[PDB]
């Protein structure tokens, strides 16, 4: 969090009320129409009402589409769930790539769950049977309640619980000065320890002595508890947890992802069904963003199409910065995304333009504030010029190192001639490559 | 109820005069092995039972007699209505499998086969005849005198 | 024999459950019922050579202590115990 | 810090057995 | 509150829109159009439904947008759930953990279903009083008794140890409406008739009460068990399979454990104890598959076990994965031959606009006529897809500036933000040294 | 029971002379590779030979698998016929090879006869006698007795909940346990005990029956190679830990073959030599031919009936090496070679009224007409598989019997490969790829 | 060189640990004083009177050949000294040293 | 940062395994400690005895 | 290395092991580490048994039973071993080569342990 990475300035789409897109705003500049589209997007997203449906961004290298993805993210909030991806994920060595994209469509449907946790701490003062005075039968004794005395340390209160609890009381063995909490929803007594107050400096015990609880003996709150369809699924199957054989062997046995079958996930489905018509769960689908989409071969590809098709499916973002280029995993069969004509079909596209001198230097000088960087106009200016020629990513990471220079030779702000070393000293591709072609017999293959 | 056809032990490795550690080895650590693993084992019982032995399901004795088949929906009836009923056979296997069939159905009864002894005779009547629990009272035609 | 009877009943307020448990024999209640007292709150012991809260309990002389000089000092008086009264 | 030296390891095994412990007095 | 199933593709698709004599309406259920398709369809349905042809094979073929996976979800719907129905697309046969051939088998097997019915005694009833007398202390035979109440009777009960056992487990109290099965002595609570006693606490919240059984306390009912001969040969394969069933992993399982289980599923239908219900397996884009998945799928549909086989693919003569043969529909020509196949024709300007009417009305999304003509113009050109997209991305234009209706203006508006193909390659083109690889 | 592709095929249809009746036992051509057929199930029933290889050639809809599922039927459920598709051979878990072997002993079968000792009974008193014994007395209708039997017996019968007055079976060769039920007789002393009945066992306490057995060496070569007979707890951790095949090695194989050569000599075993199929040859590779060529040649190997319907076809693992049905001339010259010819419209016409009394279906000789004809052009497989939904309009109209319009129709709504290959041709710019 | 006892049963005691067992040939008979590894062996694997054994007496490997009142008695010295040889491959040495109950790899892979 | 307990054994006396008493030294302290149910246990499954040199965390 | 003549633990819990150990040039008697009790009883060390005991590891392997007491019994199942004719204590001053891999090997998995993971593994 306090290290910053390369889109630690975009705060989110610079949107105003209207969705019209402010030029400079929430650390991004210009791609208002891009902007303006990935505002509907999250609108699209909040409306929850919509499943599988895709939007591609596309356009050049370095022109905003993770940048966009991320201020969408931004923009949704931590509540909505946004998985990111790359392309080249899915080749795993366990697990298919249609498990993985399955997998990772499953872990952008988020559920938030709500319920209350009602407790009654306190330290055992007074066990006491509540008897009858005609006992049942006629011979020995009856009794109708348990009276349980709970101390904490702003208050004490007297429980008439139901007589089976006599049970749960001796198998726990509470005695009086343990500290016990019993639960409401459960009926169920477990004993915490005893308290600390009775425990001498000679005492070797470790787990055994528990300090006196504060606050109220009735605790009761609110529960909120965020879990994804993913979540549940690997949880049901790989459980971690029994003591019968086959979770010893799952303890012994290296972890390994499988491929969940579908009568799992519509047994999730179901209960996540249960659970929001009780009312104590709410669905909250999210964002499932696959970077570098060129990545995948024909058969994600394919499945995609199902997988989008689906009522249960998120919203995907894909992003590629390719041309008319071959489909991986075919021979010679050209697409104008890297990405089959069919799925091209099914998805909304998104075009990112490239940044005039002005927005380059907009956004120079924005992740010069971002990096607590100090910069001249004339040195801003220069890097914008370097910025025309070569690209805008060598031009932004050229600031820290000649902020170091600058710091070398005692100097609080980057001046031109600090740029211009650091120009000097390190090469964009463009040169790299005019050096690789003149020199092209001394360098190897 | 898939059964494999062929059930071996595991291949034993035999040598005339062996290391005489290596044996009480094998042993302490199968028996460890054992005692820490076999009551963890336990809820797969019915599986493995299943898989080793396949006995013929009780339904069966039904399908292969129509008479069953006749008696069982006369018997559902009867047991509606709220009566009871006396069954006569010849044979006293055929008692033996009514036996079977009345227990498959759950209907209760009681047995008279002419094997049993003179005295008990009388205290099976008249348990019959006080406990009305008892639905069934299968006989021999030939027994009772 | 001695046994313990658990009822749950079917009573008017239209109707409620209740539970009752019911012990044949006073042993078995008392077992399961005690009704033990409070425990009592023990001594904060204090060292008697530097009088800072007790840490230690020397087992030879029975006398709490929190210091190495205290063990010492202890020690070397029940030294001059033994020679005293032998 | 506290390895053993050959010198204490030879003090210890040729000195002679300690004085038994003594027996804990209520004090 | 939104459910765990969301507006999807096909969500409008509720069958396949026939008559008794299977002739297609022109707009019924959601489909439109494709009335020789829907008409194939509802062969092919009926013959599913009499289940008495096994390995039947079906290619849905046409143009990309035309209703193969509209028609294939339409059959789906109209099964219901009794029937099996497995979908899954030509990729998912691809795994690291099975071969090929074990995949699909296990699909084919996944779109068979076994029922056995079976009649059992039950006991439903509200518990007035239950006693329960064990020994104080060591082993002992506990002993007890349940009293059990309906609107017209009411027994009193002696419990055995076992029986006993099982309502202390379920923590069984007065006035829980349980079901008692005779032989597995297993106890179900579905309720209480009426509350607890007030006085105890920590007992929570009071749900709501159920009310009391009617009639009898001993009936028969009749248990009806229905598994897969996938799940079947999952929990046949080895003592761990029951948990294979959720976490996969099921390797590959013998030929033996599936000819006992075909050989015993056999037997069953024979002796009346189980059902056969077959089903359908829908493989969408199966042009995915290569020439060993074809030559398995020739032969694996040859068995009396195999499923109806439901194939949609929008490709032209076009090469064979695996091999370098060009064939109609990527599929090789020994299966084309096995196969009835199911054309369907591109959409006209009406039923477009039908279409676009049905999707609008699944998405709650009015919608003005001149925008409806707009729109039905941009599918036309475009593709339907992209016009079904702008219908949801009008609304919420519309809805940013506090509109009711759908206009002209929005739709011009996402067609601004949102662009399709054509105009994606046509500005790619504009900047192609821009893009890096061409 | 469902109708199949092969349902009416019932036998070879050969006279006792050996020649092929025209149409008999659902089969209407094909006189000459019938006849070889027949030849080539007498070779089997002589269980002299082994590993001869026989190659089916011909086009599709020749009826190559309908001969080798004749030749199955002919010779019984008693012969083993291992029905294996080529594509099969690329398993995930073992290599091409070990699936090969293990589908050449999937063919062989053995008849062996088993006794079993059987201890059925009611449990009077389960004494253990200390690892600890137990001495159990078990009670039928015909006697009582009392029998010590192994720890391992006690622990089966503690996992069972055995206890006095509970109805046993106990299996002595396996030591497997059964439970079946508290005894009748206490099935009135409680209302209520969550526990199914079983009636006293009528015989002896003490049962010995010999049976027959039907196994296969594959099967011998699994039980010795993933052991579970031991009931030890080294035999479940292996089986819950190793789940995967293996890659059998000749030595258990040959270990194999000792023991059922020393059975047979015994005189309770009986040798099946049995029959392997491999439908599309033309889907294994290199590798998997030149394993083939050895495996042939090997004296145990059984009789294998090879099909293929691949033209002068590029063999699979090769680079070009063009082949005349896909399969390397080294392997052809170690087979016979059956040839299936195609079908005259009268054969046609047969076939597709076999098939059609087959699915119950009554048919028209108007329809049976147009039907052969529509098979004439398109294919056989295309004029059978009209039947039924011929049969369903018809139905829907109320015709107990398809006209000639419901063939019609049905044909209007259903392509066949050259049709849609001609929709394919007319607008490939509109279609993917 | 192996010592092996084939023999018929003719007597087996087993007392609370000591035990006798008696063996013969068609030309002599024994008693044998047991030992407690031998005794387990022999309770082990059920042994009756007229069982036709063979035991290995280092081992305690006992192996039934049949029953005789079905196989023949065997005829000479109970007691043979017998010169047993065999020939193992490197590869089943490396297989059987490759790990414990490693010769079980010899039969289904797994190496 | 942990708080721990450092001596050599001297004496481990268990009443019947409820309770006992653990006695432990230094070169300039000695003191006794009582034990509970699950310190007892944890000292007879490493099988503490007289002379062992231990440490004890005090917190687990 | 010798055959065992006595085999006496001695209570305070174990505080050391007494063995008695007897070979072809004599008899001595050793003070073992209480932690080889464990070893002796899992290799069921039995006086009469010809054992060895490393010294530096603690490590006993019984190597059969002594020759002389073979005819203890008629039939045991047995393997009975010469006396060994050198002394109880034998030293070796030895010289071995490995190689790295040999160490990297002998950590890449754990050896020995007797919690449920260990054996299993
Ligand atoms: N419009 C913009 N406003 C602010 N920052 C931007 C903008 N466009 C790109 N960037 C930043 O420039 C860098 C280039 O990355 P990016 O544009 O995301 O590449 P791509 O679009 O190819 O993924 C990132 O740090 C990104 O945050
Ligand atoms: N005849 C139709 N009736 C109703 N909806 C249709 C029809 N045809 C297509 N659609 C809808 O338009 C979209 C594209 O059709 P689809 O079936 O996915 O084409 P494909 O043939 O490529 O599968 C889907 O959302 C589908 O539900
Ligand atoms: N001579 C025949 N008589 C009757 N039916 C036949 C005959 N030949 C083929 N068939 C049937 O026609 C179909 C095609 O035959 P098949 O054996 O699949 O040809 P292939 O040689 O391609 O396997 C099958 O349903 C088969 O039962
Ligand atoms: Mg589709």
């Amino acid at each position: 969090t306090q290290r910053i990475a390369s889109h630690s300035h975009v705060k989110g789409l610079g949107l105003d009320e209207s969705g019209l897109a402010k030029q400079a705003a929430s650390g991004l500049v210009g791609q208002e129409n891009a902007r303006e589209a990935c505002g509907v997007i999250v609108e699209l997203i909040k409306s929850k009402k919509m499943a599988g449906r895709a939007v591609l961004l596309a356009g050049p290298p370095g022109t905003g589409k993770t940048a966009l993805a991320l201020a969408i993210a931004q923009e949704l909030g931590s509540k909505v769930p946004f998985c990111p991806m790359v392309g080249s994920e899915v080749y795993s060595t366990e697990i298919k790539k249609t498990e993985v994209l399955m997998e990772n469509f499953r872990r952008a449907i988020g559920l938030r769950i709500k319920e209350t946790k009602e407790v009654y701490e306190g330290e055992v003062t007074e066990l006491t049977p509540c008897e009858t005075e005609n006992p049942m039968g006629g011979y020995g004794k009856t009794i109708s309640h348990v009276i349980i005395g709970l101390k904490t340390a702003k208050g004490t209160k007297q429980l008439k619980l139901d007589p089976s609890i006599f049970e749960s009381l001796q198998k726990e063995r509470v005695e009086a000065g343990d500290v016990i909490y019993i639960e409401a929803n459960s009926g169920a007594v477990k004993r915490q320890g005893r308290c600390d107050t009775y425990a001498t400096e000679f005492d070797l015990e470790a787990e055994e002595y528990v300090p006196l609880p504060k606050g109220d003996v009735h605790k009761k709150k609110e529960i909120i508890q965020d879990v994804t369809l993913h979540d549940l699924d690997v949880a049901n199957a790989r459980p971690q947890g029994g003591q019968d054989i086959l979770s010893m062997m799952g303890q012994l046995m290296k972890p390994k992802k499988t491929e969940i079958t579908d009568k799992l996930r519509g047994e999730i489905n179901k209960v996540v069904n249960k659970y929001i018509d009780q009312g104590i769960a709410e669905l909250v689908p999210g964002v499932l963003f696959v970077d570098e989409v060129h990545m995948l071969d024909i058969e994600c590809f394919t499945y995609l199409h199902r997988a989008l098709e689906s009522s249960i499916a998120p919203i995907v973002i894909f992003a590629s910065n390719r041309g008319n280029c071959v489909i991986r995993g075919t021979e010679d069969i050209t697409s104008p995304h890297g990405i089959p004509l069919d799925l091209l079909d099914r998805v909304m596209i998104i075009r990112t333009m490239l940044y005039t001198p002005q927005e380059m230097k907009q956004i120079i000088k924005i992740r010069a504030q971002t990096e607590g960087i100090n910069i001249s106009e004339e040195a801003l200016n220069h890097l914008g010029e370097i910025g025309t020629k070569t690209t805008l990513r060598y031009s932004v990471q050229l600031l820290t190192p000649a902020n170091l220079l600058a710091k070398i030779n005692g100097k609080d702000s980057i001046e031109k001639e600090h740029v211009e070393e650091i120009s000097e000293l390190f090469y964009d591709a463009k040169s790299s490559a005019k050096i690789l072609a003149d020199q092209q017999d001394k360098y190897m293959k | 109820f898939v059964m494999p056809p062929v059930e071996a032990p595991p291949p034993s490795l035999h040598a005339c005069h062996p290391p005489p550690w290596l044996a009480p080895r094998q042993a302490a650590f199968q028996e460890q092995l054992a005692s820490e693993l076999w009551p963890r084992a336990r809820p797969l019982h019915r599986i493995v039972c299943n898989m080793r032995t396949q006995f013929p399901d009780l339904r069966l004795i039904q399908y292969d007699c129509g008479k069953l088949q006749t008696l069982a929906v006369l018997l559902r009836q009867l047991k509606a209505e709220g009566h009871r009923v006396l069954i006569f056979t010849q044979m006293t296997r055929m008692l033996d499998v009514l036996e079977q069939f009345l227990t498959y159905h759950g209907h209760l009864y009681l047995r008279l086969d002419g094997s049993t002894r003179v005295e008990q005779r009388q205290a099976l009547m008249e348990r019959f005849n006080a406990d009305k629990r008892i639905f069934c009272f299968i006989l021999s035609t030939r027994s009772g005198g | 024999g001695p046994i313990i009877t658990y009822h749950s009943v079917t009573v008017p307020l239209a109707r409620c459950s209740r539970t009752f448990i019911t012990f044949s024999d006073d042993a078995t209640f008392e077992e399961w019922f005690p009704q033990g007292r409070p425990p009592k709150v023990p001594v904060r012991e204090v060292c008697p050579v530097t009088h800072r809260p007790a840490l230690y309990r020397d087992p030879v002389t029975d006398i709490p202590y929190a210091t190495a000089r205290a063990f010492k000092i202890i020690r070397e008086a029940y030294k001059k115990y033994i020679t005293a009264h032998g | 810090r506290h390895r053993l030296s050959r010198r204490v390891l030879l003090e210890v095994a040729t000195a002679p057995d300690p004085p038994p412990r003594p027996k804990p007095v209520k004090m | 509150v939104t459910r765990i199933e969301r507006i999807g593709a096909h969500s409008h698709i509720r069958g396949l829109g026939l008559d008794d004599a299977l002739e297609p309406r022109q707009a019924s259920q959601g489909m439109v159009g494709q009335l020789a398709a829907r008409r194939a369809a509802g062969v092919v349905l009926e013959m599913i439904r009499e289940g008495k042809i096994a390995g039947r094979a079906v290619l849905i073929a046409g143009q990309p947008g035309t209703g193969k996976t509209a028609i294939a979800m339409g059959m789906a719907q109209a099964l219901g759930p009794d029937t099996p129905f497995t979908a899954i697309a030509g990729s998912e046969i691809f795994s690291l953990e099975m071969s090929k051939t074990e995949a699909l088998t296990q699909a084919f097997r996944r779109s068979i279903g076994v029922r056995i019915k079976e009649e059992t005694e039950i006991i439903e009833g509200e518990v007035v009083e239950i006693q329960i007398d064990r020994p104080a202390t060591g082993t002992g035979s506990k002993v007890g008794k349940l009293t059990l109440k309906t609107t017209e009777m009411e027994t009193i009960y002696d419990l055995g140890t076992k029986m006993i056992e099982s309502l202390t487990k379920d923590k069984v109290q007065a006035g829980d409406v349980i079901t008692i099965d005779k032989a597995t002595g297993k106890i179900s609570k579905l309720g209480r008739s009426f509350t607890r006693a007030r006085d105890y606490d920590a007992m929570g919240s009071q749900t709501k009460f159920v009310q009391c059984p009617d009639g009898e306390l001993q009936k028969r009912k009749e248990v009806v068990h229905t598994v897969s001969l996938h799940e079947i040969d999952v929990i046949n394969s080895r003592t761990q399979g029951f948990l294979a069933l959720f976490s996969g992993d099921t390797g590959e399982i013998k030929s033996e454990v599936r000819e006992q289980i075909n050989a015993k599923v056999a037997e069953w239908r024979e002796e009346g104890k189980a059902e056969i219900i077959p089903g359908v397996l829908f493989i969408d884009e199966v042009h995915m598959l290569d020439i060993e998945s074809f030559s398995f799928l020739n032969r694996a549909l040859e068995s009396d076990m195999a499923p109806v086989l439901i194939m949609a693919t929008n490709r032209g003569i076009t090469r064979i994965r695996g091999t370098s043969y060009q064939s109609p529909h990527g599929i090789p020509i020994d299966l084309l031959d096995r196969l009835l196949i199911v054309s369907t024709t591109p959409y006209s300007e009406k039923d477009t606009k039908q279409i676009l009417r049905i999707r609008c009305e699944e998405e709650d999304v009015e919608m003005s006529e001149d925008a409806y003509t707009v729109l039905t113009r941009i599918g036309l050109e475009t593709s339907l897809r992209y016009a079904i997209q702008l219908i949801t991305a009008a609304s919420l234009v519309c809805r940013k500036r506090k509109g009711t209706e759908v206009q002209v203006d929005d739709i011009k508006r996402v067609y601004s933000l949102f662009l399709d193909e054509s105009r994606s390659t046509q500005y790619m083109k504009e900047y192609q040294d821009a893009f890096l690889f061409n």
